[PDB]
């Protein structure tokens, strides 16, 4: 579960992201593609080159979904309902990849939040991304 | 390498009894029932709407036979799994875009099928030998991904 | 997560197991130790040889916990609460290991249920064990 | 999984800026905070009651120094990680009973620390390089388990 303190920590750190959410989503995706090349199997239809509009666009969508989740942290299943349907019924991304994307989001956050990425905040962020991943895979079977 | 003498002998002895066509169809069908998101690779295979439909699907059965046939061939080359599957590895990466995690899921299911089909003869030691195999084959098939 | 059909399948299968639950529990642990030698790191105080009374005693406990789960399938977090505490707080088994034991439980059931272990029942049992695993790791952080 | 020559150079270049004692102590403290079940090995270390208590604990710090010191020395042997870590692998399995998953968790935490410490210098390709290294070390340390 996300504790009330987790929720405080996430809201604080994500507020800080603010207007960079899109740039940070794209950087996380690139970190994923480069560090974990098997994740590219889900994007064979994409221009994955550095700075591509497709990566930047997908980065923003991912960022905005995360913002939505932070905003409705107390009821992420309802808030992410359409997105959970989409991953479960259409995209069908193997659940293992969520941990890889989550790790890459966390690394992006650490690289951009020197002031805010304390051990406690690190833990909360990790839990939060795990929770989001659970919600997004909840309807797979 | 990784398998002991007792393990290689256990693998070969059990595989003597395996109808590769049948077991292949059963394993592939079960993959698609147990982890239904794996159906994403089989859009053109027809009716996959219920377990009975998946298992009875001739395209599933046909492809299951092909998959396990290649697996079976690899069992003759246990010390060179990477070399043996290199060509199929590149295919799965470059043309089929198959997440290598699927190979691990297929291993799980194959082990369950062998347990279900052979019962008691699928002893804890025989299973441990098969687990090394399926890990080996999945690693070999994933090896040329980039 | 678990559908009416999943619950029905789980109860039917575990019903057929019956009085052999303990035996199958011990067999599943044995399968795990041999197949995934890293899991033995949790049992340095055990004789893990085939037929070990320690493994049989632990197998019965694991089996009985699963029986309790099955009997409280709509209220599993509370049924398993003391076990969640124990794994989260004391034993501190890395979460990755629950999928290994779940797989070996699945394999054991398969080796013993020629009629019952259909594709559908296999799917429900896998879900059921994943749910138990989730509950048992739910208090880890 | 191999490192390319440019990847090796990038890893060496970054590591030359690392304060190993400091990064060690912080990586280990973060492991124990973010994945608190890893505390199971450290009941003799005293106060781990809070995130600040774990980070400030001199026994945690000392152990981080020890672990990252060995890691650091291992970076001179990227071509022979299994050989270089074999005896440590035996010890962690036979005497310490450390589940090798703990190595992968520590690798994750290490990557987060390097990213926090170095900011934008810890670029996507530099991370990719480090992800090969931490994978390699974890594999090497798990290699003699039985
Ligand atoms: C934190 C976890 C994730 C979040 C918040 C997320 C969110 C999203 C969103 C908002 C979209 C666009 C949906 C729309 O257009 O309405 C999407 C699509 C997609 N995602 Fe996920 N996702 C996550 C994990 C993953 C992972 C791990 C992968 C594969 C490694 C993946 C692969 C895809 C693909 C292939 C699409 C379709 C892209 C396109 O064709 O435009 N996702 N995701
Ligand atoms: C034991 C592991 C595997 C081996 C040895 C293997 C081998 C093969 C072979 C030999 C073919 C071509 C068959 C032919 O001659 O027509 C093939 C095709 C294919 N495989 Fe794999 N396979 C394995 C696992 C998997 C898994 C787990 C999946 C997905 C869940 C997968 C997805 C596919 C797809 C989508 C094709 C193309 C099928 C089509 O024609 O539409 N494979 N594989
Ligand atoms: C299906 C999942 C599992 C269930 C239902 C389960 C259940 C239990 C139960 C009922 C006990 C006895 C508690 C008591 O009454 O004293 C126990 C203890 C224990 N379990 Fe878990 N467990 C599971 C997963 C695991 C895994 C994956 C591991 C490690 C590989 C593990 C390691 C242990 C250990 C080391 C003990 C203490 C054994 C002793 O010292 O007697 N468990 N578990
Ligand atoms: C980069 C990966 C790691 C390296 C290079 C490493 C290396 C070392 C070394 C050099 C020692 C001292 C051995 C001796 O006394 O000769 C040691 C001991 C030890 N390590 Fe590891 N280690 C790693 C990861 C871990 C992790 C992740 C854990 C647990 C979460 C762990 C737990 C222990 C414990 C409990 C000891 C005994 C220390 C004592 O008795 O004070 N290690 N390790
Ligand atoms: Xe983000
Ligand atoms: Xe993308
Ligand atoms: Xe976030
Ligand atoms: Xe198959
Ligand atoms: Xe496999
Ligand atoms: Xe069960
Ligand atoms: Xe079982
Ligand atoms: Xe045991
Ligand atoms: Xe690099
Ligand atoms: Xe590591």
């Amino acid at each position: 579960v996300l504790s009330p303190a987790d929720k405080t920590n996430v809201k604080a750190a994500w507020g800080k992201v603010g207007a960079h959410a899109g740039e940070y989503g794209a950087e996380a995706l690139e970190r994923m593609f480069l560090s974990f090349p098997t994740t590219k199997t889900y994007f064979p239809h994409f221009d994955l080159s550095h700075g591509s509009a497709q990566v930047k666009g997908h980065g923003k969508k991912v960022a905005d979904a995360l913002t939505n989740a932070v905003a409705h942290v107390d009821d992420m299943p309802n808030a992410l309902s359409a997105l959970s349907d989409l991953h479960a019924h259409k995209l069908r991304v193997d659940p293992v990849n969520f941990k890889l994307l989550s790790h890459c989001l966390l690394v992006t956050l650490a690289a951009h939040l020197p002031a805010e990425f304390t051990p406690a905040v690190h833990a909360s962020l990790d839990k939060f991304l795990a929770s989001v991943s659970t919600v997004l895979t909840s309807k797979y079977r | 390498v990784h398998l002991t003498p007792e393990e290689k002998s256990a693998v070969t002895a059990l595989w003597g009894k395996v109808n590769v066509d049948e077991v292949g169809g059963e394993a592939l069908g079960r993959l698609l029932v147990v982890y239904p998101w794996t159906q994403r690779f089989f859009e053109s295979f027809g009716d996959l709407s219920t377990p009975d439909a998946v298992m009875g699907n001739p395209k599933v059965k046909a492809h299951g036979k092909k998959v396990l046939g290649a697996f079976s061939d690899g069992l003759a080359h246990l010390d060179n799994l990477k070399g043996t599957f290199a060509t199929l590895s590149e295919l799965h990466c470059d043309k089929l875009h198959v997440d290598p995690e699927n190979f691990r899921l297929l291993g799980n299911v194959l082990v369950c099928v062998l347990a279900h089909h052979f019962g008691k003869e699928f002893t804890p030691p025989v299973q441990a030998a098969y687990q090394k195999v399926v890990a080996g084959v999945a690693n070999a098939l994933a090896h040329k991904y980039h």
